RNA sequence: CCGACUUACCAACCCGAUGCAAACUGCGAAUACCGGAGAAUGUUAUCACGGGAGACACACGGCGGGUGCUAACGUCCGUC
RNA sequence: UCCUCCUAAAGAGUAACGGAGGAGCACGAAGGUUGGCUAAUCCUGGUCGGACAUCAGGAGGUUAGUGCAAUGGCAUAAGCCAGCUUGACUGCGAGCGUGACGGCGCGAGCAGGUGCGAAAGCAGGUCAUAGUGAUCCGGUGGUUCUGAAUGGAAGGGCCAUC
RNA sequence: CGUCGUAGUCCGGAUUGGAGUCUGCAACUCGACUCCAUGAAGUCGGAAUCGCUAGUAAUCGUGGAUCAGAAUGCCACGGUG
RNA sequence: UGCCUGGCGGCCGUAGCGCGGUGGUCCCACCUGACCCCAUGCCGAACUCAGAAGUGAAACGCCGUAGCGCCGAUGGUAGUGUGGGGUCUCCCCAUGCGAGAGUAGGGAACUGCCAGGCAU
RNA sequence: UUCUUCUAA
RNA sequence: GCGGGGUUGAGCAGCCUGGUAGCUCGUCGGGCUGAAAACCCGAAGAUCGUCGGUUCAAAUCCGGCCCCCGCAACCA
């Protein structure tokens, strides 16, 4: 809750000035962070899912919700009901502490990190990014793992416009460009 | 949203008591207050009512939206109902969980003398 | 030859053809060929009368066809007895009531439209007439 | 949160080569030694240099004089 | 050919109309769905059959926000 | 018609039995239900036996 | 690799205008049918029970239709 | 043979070697109850990831869903999850529906015993309508009802069932 | 003597980028060489097939002719054997 | 009694959307916190509990507004019961019934019971 | 064990 | 009118209760031969007749069609 403490005193004072909001409730705020691993190759065996869910449980310290197919499609050879991915929703204090560890540790540990995109805000403020490799988090031991996974991070916020979420992450020095 | 989904969650048992002809006690729960009223089987008029918005009940309480306040409402609405001669009702939970402040009201109303 | 691409059903009852029509006013173009009689126009009769008016204007102007043959018509083959199922769909008609505008036309003078629709009406079984776009 | 299903989530210390001592809550357990943090990553100085297009005329004039 | 089949007519419809006094248990409407709905003193059967739970006159009426048709037995 | 039919013999000592069907391919384990026994006038566990 | 552009080429959705439907309906009659009340009228015309049957090859005409070719002194139903 | 729609003429019914489709099952949960939930599609953003998996937002508002044909239903959901369970109870049944009949159907309530629910209540299988076979003869279990002088027994009856 | 310790490796060196040297009026097509980086295929080769009887095969370097520059070819030479 | 709000109905779009405006003493909403009651096929999001620092941003309520949705005559037209007629695949006459669509227009609901707040 | 055929002057 | 069939270049399996394309010969590339055969090695290829539907998905299931092969078209 270090950044949550950092949110409540200086980010709110910053955004109220540069947007001239009438109320303090009118400010944006982050709401949840969703950690998906679409593991489409787990239809061969459960153990790839069972270890990828084990890896994402180490990144964010929650047991992941194993997601399933909403319907059946034949291009991917899946039926409605097959376990096909895993997610973690992060809210409250656990949202901020992962968000602290993300932009301070794991984003510098990206190989050939050169910035993010400012064109990834889904028209309505909600930001989504995808990492290539789970080794950028220091939770994963390099010798103990064998397979390079990938996950994607989705920050869902209360910003109405598209730029207001872009200004919100910039108050947390989110490395756009 | 939350207000609308609560009504859909409540509107099955309300229609079931509507055809049973049951004089029915309605609890309503807010984060600050809790409400109770006994409604006639035509559904258009009430018989007795009690709340933590009334001065005579809230001043005897610490906070209006805890279980002790919720037990004080269910005790008060039952003593007003038995004064008017209403004894057998049917508890309408009104889309809340039968739990906590809702349960503490109904346990108070059973104990104070209402029959459901 | 006009024909529906898909149909919900392959065959249809014979029905009746009583009542007045609905496509009465000249909607799109300026001059119109209005049906006065009653009957059915086949897909051959519609397409033959279109050719007879397209050549009379030397493809000048624009021709609408207000009707469309969507009713399937069955026939039994020769030397087949009256039982044993409904006959095979042979051709397509459009049921025409009195008052139906059959064709429309503009981009041509009035006298050219009279002589074009007269050449077209000689290919149609029903009695027709000439109409113009009425204000209101 | 539920009681048993979650992994152990304990506050540890992560230090870096620039000496940025930072205490975070984590699932590592043992202490952590980092390499680059967001304070010392060359995103704000180093990545600007790393484009390095270079001039073709400037390469030509450097190699001699007329 | 291929079209010789049909099923027996299940004889649905409304057996007692409005303003028509019935005994308790009398079938009012037989129907597939709930094309009609059960109002006061009217039960809905297993196959959505509407029967009278009491004695009295049949009252057809349209209530509710969806304008559904309810059948009730008035007292008599 | 793979769904064969069985009988549920009362365990109350009476020879009373309910009869029913089951898919013996997909449910190899025996069916046991607690049903009313009209001879003893109690609810007694019935067990699956062969229809014979 | 990105494409560049234009072209007597087609075109979803959407929008406006316009038709069609036995197995389309956000509409919807006349009649018919069911129930109630009330006169007038009718040789109880009504129902129940019992004795005896015959008949179950129909025809044409009107209307509403299927089928056929809106062919048949054709065929198959409803109704008179 | 059975189910659904049209023909069928706005109650029911209504024929043809008329127009179109299905059924001869499935389910010990896909039943009961309590609690909760709400689709299809498209748009944008996002590691592998692509027309199409999963994730996050938005439009949309049932164009989805229903074990299966069609039709009528379905948001209080009958659609979809989970908990506990066996009412897929036995004896009855006022009163109606439907048939020439055999028969078929709907049914509040009552007695017993039960499940779920705090309780009001709900449950006598499933959204409904297909998934079926009379009688005879014979088998099995139950039942002293019968038992050809008498006591048994055989056989028969009744109940369940094949 | 030390080192690697069975791996696509400290094996293998292709390919390619950058920087050069030299020859030559002139190295773009189209030279050789060097440096830094890069690190393909290849883990002993199907049917088939070649050479060789002693300083031979096998292997290891050396030189010359041609030639401004430009050989893994050719012609010679010895080592181990 | 007025105003405002909450609850439960009546009624079921003249009652719904949209657009603009506006409300926080109370009420309501978001909200604060969560070891517990309780909860997440992960997550105090929801559900629940303990509360009251903040705000009416959202939601909700209220006010305005004809972009819609909706309502909707009158007249005519279609159909049609009975009787009659013709040129009889379809129409006409007498009489009775009389649409739908469209037009004029309406239209930003109405109302009951109880409770609370502020006024009178 | 089987094991064929080859034009032009 | 009723049955059966339509699958690499050719001839035929697999078509089976829907997730999965085979053989032979031919063809290509080598090898052997003075050379061509035969032989030896290594190869590859199918929108499963068409057109609709069912499905998550059709060579497959269903319907319609086309082509071909059968059978029957009788009684006066
Ligand atoms: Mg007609
Ligand atoms: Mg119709
Ligand atoms: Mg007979
Ligand atoms: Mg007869
Ligand atoms: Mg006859
Ligand atoms: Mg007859
Ligand atoms: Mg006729
Ligand atoms: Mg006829
Ligand atoms: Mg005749
Ligand atoms: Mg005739
Ligand atoms: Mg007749
Ligand atoms: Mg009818
Ligand atoms: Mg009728
Ligand atoms: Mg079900
Ligand atoms: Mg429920
Ligand atoms: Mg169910
Ligand atoms: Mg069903
Ligand atoms: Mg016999
Ligand atoms: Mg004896
Ligand atoms: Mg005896
Ligand atoms: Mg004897
Ligand atoms: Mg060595
Ligand atoms: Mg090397
Ligand atoms: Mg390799
Ligand atoms: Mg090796
Ligand atoms: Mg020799
Ligand atoms: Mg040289
Ligand atoms: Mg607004
Ligand atoms: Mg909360
Ligand atoms: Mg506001
Ligand atoms: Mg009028
Ligand atoms: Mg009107
Ligand atoms: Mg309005
Ligand atoms: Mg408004
Ligand atoms: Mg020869
Ligand atoms: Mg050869
Ligand atoms: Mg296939
Ligand atoms: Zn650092």
């Amino acid at each position: 809750a270090k950044l949550h403490d950092y949110y409540k005193d200086e980010v709110v004072k910053k955004l109220m000035t540069e947007f001239n909001y009438n109320s303090v409730m009118q400010v944006p705020r982050v709401e949840k962070i969703t950690l998906n691993m679409g593991v489409g190759e787990a239809i061969a065996d459960k153990k790839l899912l069972d270890n990828a869910a084990a890896d994402l449980a180490a990144i964010s310290g929650q047991k992941p919700l194993i997601t399933k197919a909403r319907k059946s499609v034949a291009g991917f050879k899946i039926r409605q009901g097959y376990p096909i991915g895993c997610k973690v929703t992060l809210r409250g204090e656990r949202m901020w502490e992962f968000f602290e560890r993300l932009i301070t540790i794991a984003v510098p540990r990206i190989r050939d990190f050169r910035g993010l995109s400012a064109k990834s805000f889904d028209g309505r403020g909600n930001y989504s990014m995808g990492v290539r490799e789970q080794i950028i988090f220091p939770e994963i031991d390099y010798d103990k793992v064998d397979r390079v996974r990938g996950l994607d991070i989705t920050i869902t916020t209360t910003a109405k416009s598209d730029e207001e979420g872009r200004a919100l992450l910039a108050a947390f020095d989110f490395p756009f460009r | 949203d939350k207000k609308s989904a609560r009504i859909r969650r409540a509107t099955r048992a309300r229609r079931k008591l509507q055809e049973l002809g049951a004089t029915r006690l309605v609890v309503h729960r807010t984060p600050r207050h809790i409400y109770a009223q006994v409604i006639a089987p035509n559904g258009s008029e009430v018989l007795v009512a009690a709340s933590t918005v009334e001065k005579a009940i809230a001043e005897q309480l610490k906070y209006t939206g805890n279980k002790d306040a919720a037990a004080a409402v269910g005790k008060a609405v039952a003593e007003r109902a038995l004064e008017k001669g209403i004894k057998d009702v049917s508890f309408d939970r009104s889309g809340f969980q039968y739990h906590g402040r809702v349960q503490a009201l109904a346990d108070a109303a059973r104990e104070a003398g209402l029959q459901f | 030859m006009l024909q529906p691409k898909r149909t919900k059903f392959r065959k249809m009852h014979k029905g009746r053809n009583r009542g007045l029509a609905q496509g009465t006013d000249v909607s799109f173009g300026s001059f119109g060929l209005k049906a006065v009689g009653r009957g059915r126009l086949t897909a051959r009769q519609i397409e033959a009368a279109r050719r007879a008016m397209t050549r009379a204007v030397k493809r000048q102007g624009k021709i609408w066809i207000r009707v469309f043959p969507d009713k399937p018509i069955t026939e039994k083959p020769l030397a087949v007895r009256m039982g044993k199922g409904k006959g095979n769909v042979e051709y397509w008609v459009a049921l025409i009531q009195p008052g139906k505008v059959l064709y429309e036309m503009d981009g041509v003078p009035e006298e050219l439209a009279r002589e074009a629709f007269k050449l077209a009406a000689a290919k149609l079984p029903i009695k027709t007439t000439f109409v113009t776009k009425t204000v209101m | 949160m539920k009681k048993d299903i979650h992994p152990k989530y304990e506050e540890i210390t992560a230090s870096c080569s620039c000496g940025n001592v930072m205490k975070i809550r984590s699932t590592v357990g043992h202490d952590l030694n980092l390499d680059v943090c967001s304070k010392c990553h060359p995103f704000f100085t180093g990545k600007q240099r790393d484009v390095a297009t270079g001039g073709r005329v400037d390469r030509f004039n450097k190699r001699f004089n007329i | 050919t291929r079209n010789g089949r049909d099923s027996e007519a299940k004889r649905l419809g409304v057996k007692r109309f409005g303003g028509e006094s019935v005994l308790a248990g009398s079938i009012i409407v037989r129907q597939r769905g709930t094309k009609f709905h059960a109002g006061a003193n009217v039960g809905c059967g297993r196959d959505h059959t509407l029967f009278a739970k009491a004695d009295g006159k049949v009252k057809f009426e349209v209530k509710g926000p969806k304008n559904r048709k309810f059948i009730s037995i008035e007292a008599e | 018609g793979i769904r064969e039919k069985i009988k549920l013999v009362s365990s109350a000592g009476t020879g009373h039995f309910y009869t029913t069907t089951k898919n013996k391919r997909t449910k190899p384990e025996k069916l046991e239900l607690k049903k009313f026994d009209p001879v003893v006038r109690q609810h007694v566990i019935y067990k699956e036996a062969k229809i014979k």
